[PDB]
């Protein structure tokens, strides 16, 4: 700072400490009901998928 | 969503019959 003040970086990070990450397992990523249509999409075909 | 869910009278009331 000031007039005298030397050449600088920036950084950049976040904290997200209590949290978990997520990834619903929806055709898009809204919360639509308990049972999420990709969970009830694949009751057709067997599937078995690794 | 962590799965959550319930089946949800000032003037008196207990009347199963």
């Amino acid at each position: 700072i000031g007039q005298t003040a030397v050449p600088s970086v920036t950084q950049k990070k976040f904290l997200c400490d209590r949290v978990m990450w997520r990834i619903p397992f929806s055709s898009n990523f809204m919360s639509m009901g308990a049972l999420t249509d990709l969970g009830q999409n694949m009751l057709y075909a067997n599937s078995a998928h690794a | 969503n962590f799965a959550s869910l319930a089946p949800r009278r000032p003037f008196m009331g207990t009347w199963n019959e």
